[PDB]
């Protein structure tokens, strides 16, 4: 099949209403991998970090797998749409597409 | 024996003639406390001199006695000399002639004043002032070649043929590692880190000495710095602050190669070496290219010899091979040359006697030596 990428676990689609927090995550099997989050082909989520979007990076010692998390808190209707996760590393390449729905 | 002192920019190298390595190596700096100190029981040591200052660098406002090969304040220099004679050396100035090494095309006042202080402030039977390019050549062990000497202060090129010198052929360049440090501090500010004090000024210089290196191709590394992985390293300050640098480290050494970033018309180090060669006689040019010797503090970064070789080979004719010799510890080569120079039997006759000074006058230094 397709070559083994960085993600042991690919991000999964989720839906949350106004004022609701939603967490999206991806894990990478293992120096530390670098993770970028996008709201499309050319939009970077890190530059958009604020009241409704947070970023967090963690490492799991037992599986020596890196966890990348996208934190959305108090999600609003304007956040309904398509979000894209892109991760690039020294030896592996992969990305994924997910959708978030928030209502009024 | 004999005493050899190197009064270069930022560092004072002292030792004994005939020795392969100097006894005393320490920065030539005096640090004083700019800000009032808060604590109980402190000796409040007003003045710090030497390597002690390096440890307590953040609080202290460091001052360099020597700027561009010129000493701004004479008393600080005396403290440095005193420190070298009675601390690590543990010897009296009276005991031996003292050899000082000076860079090419240096101003007249520096040689006359330097000798005057050595004859008057530290009493010695005789002293001699040497030239860095010739001394470096001796360390090399080669009779003929072209010597590019780049110190912490001013880069100089001095070609030599079987012992005969060409003063017209010697070229002085105003690009040096200290200049790079100022450019470097200036470049850091755009990123978001700012250093505006002399004490933290050394911190960027420290970063430059081991972290910085020279790229095979400047444009390609910048291109690949977008996805930097091994291009970024973390530097730990004594203060406790953490610094992360990327493409920034290799573009600094680049400036000597590419003065354009600096904003100056003058050509880079490889072009200047070429210019010195052009000045020299056409017949002796052919072995000048294959006998190139690198020396000084700013030639330490890896890959310099390899970049210079390809650039000299492409610009120069392909009819002859281009060889560059860049031995390690070339920074200390100038001091080493001083110790070896004082070790020759012929040389002892050549020292400037006290009697000659008294009769003829201070201006005889240029007359007696180059």
């Amino acid at each position: 099949d397709d070559p083994i990428g960085l993600f042991v676990m690919r991000p999964q689609d989720g839906e949350v209403t106004v004022g609701g927090s939603i967490t999206f995550s991806a894990r990478v099997a293992g120096k530390p991998p670098v993770v970028k989050w996008f709201k499309g082909k050319w939009v970077d989520l890190s530059s958009k970090v604020g009241q409704h979007l947070q970023l967090h990076d963690s490492y799991d010692r037992a599986s020596k797998v890196y966890l990348f998390e996208l934190h959305i808190t108090d999600a609003q209707p304007a956040f309904t749409g398509s979000y894209r996760c892109e991760v690039s590393t020294k030896d592996k390449f992969d990305c994924s597409n997910f959708n978030l729905t928030v209502h009024e | 024996a004999a005493l050899v002192i190197d009064n270069g920019s930022g560092m004072c190298k002292a030792g004994f003639a005939g020795d392969d390595a100097p006894r005393a190596v320490f920065p030539s700096i005096v640090g004083r406390p700019r800000h009032q100190g808060v604590m109980v029981g402190m000796g409040q040591k007003d003045s710090y001199v030497g390597d002690e200052a390096q440890s307590k660098r953040g609080i202290l406002t460091l001052k360099y006695p020597i700027e561009h090969g010129i000493v701004t304040n004479w008393d600080d220099m005396e403290k440095i000399w005193h420190h070298t004679f009675y601390n690590e050396l543990r010897v009296a100035p009276e005991e031996h002639p003292v050899l000082l090494t000076e860079a090419p095309l240096n101003p007249k006042a520096n040689r006359e004043k330097m000798t005057q202080i050595m004859f008057e402030t530290f009493n010695t039977p005789a002293m001699y002032v040497a030239i860095q390019a010739v001394l470096s050549l001796y360390a090399s062990g080669r009779t003929t070649g072209i010597v590019m000497d780049s110190g912490d202060g001013v880069t100089h090129t001095v070609p030599i043929y079987e012992g005969y010198a060409l003063p017209h052929a010697i070229l002085r360049l105003d690009l040096a590692g200290r200049d790079l440090t100022d450019y470097l501090m200036k470049i850091l500010t755009e990123r978001g880190y700012s250093f505006t004090t002399t004490a933290e000024r050394e911190i960027v210089r420290d970063i430059k000495e081991k972290l910085c290196y020279v790229a095979l191709d400047f444009e390609q590394e910048m291109a690949t710095a977008a996805s930097s992985s091994s291009l970024e390293k973390s530097y730990e300050l004594p203060d406790g602050q953490v610094i992360t640098i990327g493409n920034e480290r290799f573009r600094c050494p680049e400036a000597l190669f590419q003065p354009s970033f600096l904003g100056m018309e003058s050509c880079g180090i490889h072009e200047t070496t070429f210019n010195s060669i052009m000045k020299c006689d056409v017949d002796i040019r052919k072995d000048l290219y294959a006998n190139t010797v690198l020396s000084g503090g700013t030639t330490m970064y890896p890959g310099i010899a390899d970049r210079m070789q390809k650039e000299i080979t492409a610009l120069a004719p392909s009819t002859m091979k281009i060889k560059i010799i860049a031995p390690p510890e070339r920074k200390y080569s100038v001091w080493i040359g001083g110790s070896i120079l004082a070790s020759l039997s012929t040389f002892q006759q050549m020292w400037i006697s006290k009697q000659e000074y008294d009769e003829s006058g201070p201006s005889i230094v240029h007359r007696k030596c180059f």
